[PDB]
């Protein structure tokens, strides 16, 4: 994938809003990438609820690295276009502007899209019961007077 | 046939988008330690999650077909097979 | 299988968003040291909490189609299972 | 995170509102940042209700240390994005404003994650009542004329 | 807590509207402050209904003491942001305003956390009615002749 | 089909928004053209969750190559129309645009049509379970001593 940064990923959102582009003659101030990048640091921290929440890979920078911009996202290439259509979804408001209706469509199935594969893995049926026996057909369990199942 | 319809039939379980029941998983394995089930309410794009009552799957029936066919066929070989009224 | 439904199913309990019964949770554990539930009403974003009629967890049911099937099972074995009419 | 005091969750409300921002020309009077300050608390008090409300790791300064402004919030990163996003819709009548759509949804979503983990934990089934008995299946109880569950 | 006097809830409340403030450059008449003062008094004795209403620790001021405003509210910290939202809502009719969606909105919130602990601590069950029998279980008041439940 | 690239696509996109085409006087900076590129890549990418999502034969260029445009995407005849009308659908935003009914619809109806194929692919009926008996009919897994179906 072309975008492999932080940076990147704010350019696209940007891009998407139409607030600056590669093309356009004017771009944003740097503090202004800052901010947008801080907003989509806040987001991700948000979504993944110390490790509760939405898996995503992303890499969070640490302090000690002064540029929070430049280093890369880590996400795989599947979750590149729902996160930065929610990053210009979330700085839509800085710049008094309102997301159009198609990128919000895009950023809701694009987080449907990526809680999909963890859900799926989370749909882990409990163990059965300790007062459930084990049954006279398991002779290996009976046998070795497993008669209920454990439990927990 | 009945018995295919006993054993390769999903049973009755509630039908959950993905993001209702988002981090409450392990409230619906099947555990019984909790008084109730919680649910996801808000979404950061739609402002709330839409309402919809509950679906649950049904649950697996014998057909009326089946079951009339069943018991006819039983009453006609237990009609047919009567050797005269005795084997004089 | 019908054991397995006993077992390994969610009981009947009361569907609840968390900020409903935010910081009424000691009342739904199972006590009875109080005479009715409080819930929680108002939002600050949204004004008021949305009104949506409560919805409880389904209880744990048979199948007909297992009980039809055992039924018969049962019956089958029982008119098979007959040596002659008497073991002349 | 970079947002690591109070002053910063201010600046960043006051950046979702379209009002201050590092890039802007004009910048709020200082005693308008004391005064979002003294909100924010206010709202922090109103959400942690002496313990018995929504726990965020939040630390109340003090009248003795000067400057509120400038002590760490002690949040954790996936609170601070919520919190700064509610302050701003606490802090919009100020200045005659209402915040947007996006601002006020995002602050719902926000303050349904911060209380899901405390909503998780206080999911907590009362014991036995003091009226129902053990059983016989519980030998070790019923030995010990342990024959009615404590309660309590 | 830096709002620690009836003065500063109805700074507060004034701020709030937008009708004053530290940072504006023309202040409401001290006049204006005493009426929003009285109206804050006549609010709080309306909520405490000598005692059977909500219960805030709000301390009311005596006639001797002149000055009304300067003496400390007596609010717990969880309750300043009610009580100054609910008072910016009540003084709003004043000036010919209408206080905004979002402080209506919060008040409504503060005053249902204002009460939700007190409606808690009055939930509370009735003692058994004076003819129903204690039962044969209950061996020490059977035999201390306490075959029925006081009640009252 | 004269769709054989990426930038085909793209350019195809383009033309059925009205943005540029070969008969237009004015034509988008090549920075456009890949801007679209990285967004159907990002596309592709989120349709293709790494091959349990639509299937389409789509080909992701590596970053080796330096032109991303050049590349055949490799989508069968029966996808292009649907990729590209996804593509202008996607793209529209930047421009400050909207597409027109007729263009989300022939997306919408182009999407179900990807996915018609996978989906009846993927209908399988699970296997019988590992408890229900083959019954005596089956006479030659019964003399084999296969009383039970296998499962899993």
């Amino acid at each position: 994938m072309q975008i492999k940064t932080k940076g990147d990923l704010v350019r696209a959102a940007l891009r998407k809003l139409g607030v600056a582009s590669d093309a356009t003659l004017t771009d944003v101030e740097p503090q202004s990438m800052q901010d947008a990048v801080d907003d989509l640091e806040a987001m991700m921290a948000e979504w993944y609820q110390d490790g509760k929440g939405i898996i995503t890979g992303y890499v969070f920078s640490d302090d000690e690295n002064p540029p929070a911009e430049g280093d890369d996202h880590g996400l795989r290439s599947s979750a590149v276009s729902a996160v930065f259509h929610n990053l210009a979804c979330r700085i839509a408001p800085d710049y008094a502007l309102e997301a159009t209706a198609k990128i919000i469509a895009t950023a809701k199935y694009g987080k449907e899209l990526l809680y999909k594969q963890t859900a799926i893995s989370r749909a882990k049926r409990a163990p059965y019961p300790s007062r459930m026996p084990t049954g006279s057909g398991n002779s290996f369990a009976n046998l070795n007077e497993w008669h209920y199942f454990p439990g927990e | 046939f009945n018995a295919d319809i006993v054993a390769r039939t999903p049973k009755k379980k509630p039908f959950f988008w993905p993001e209702q029941i988002a981090g409450f998983e392990h409230m619906y394995d099947g555990n019984d330690d909790y008084p109730y089930y919680l649910l996801n309410r808000t979404d950061e794009n739609s402002g709330d999650l839409p309402t919809q009552p509950l679906a649950y799957y049904e649950n697996p029936e014998v057909p009326q077909a089946n079951a009339y066919m069943l018991e006819a066929a039983t009453s006609a070989v237990k009609e047919v097979a009567t050797l005269g009224v005795e084997t004089y």
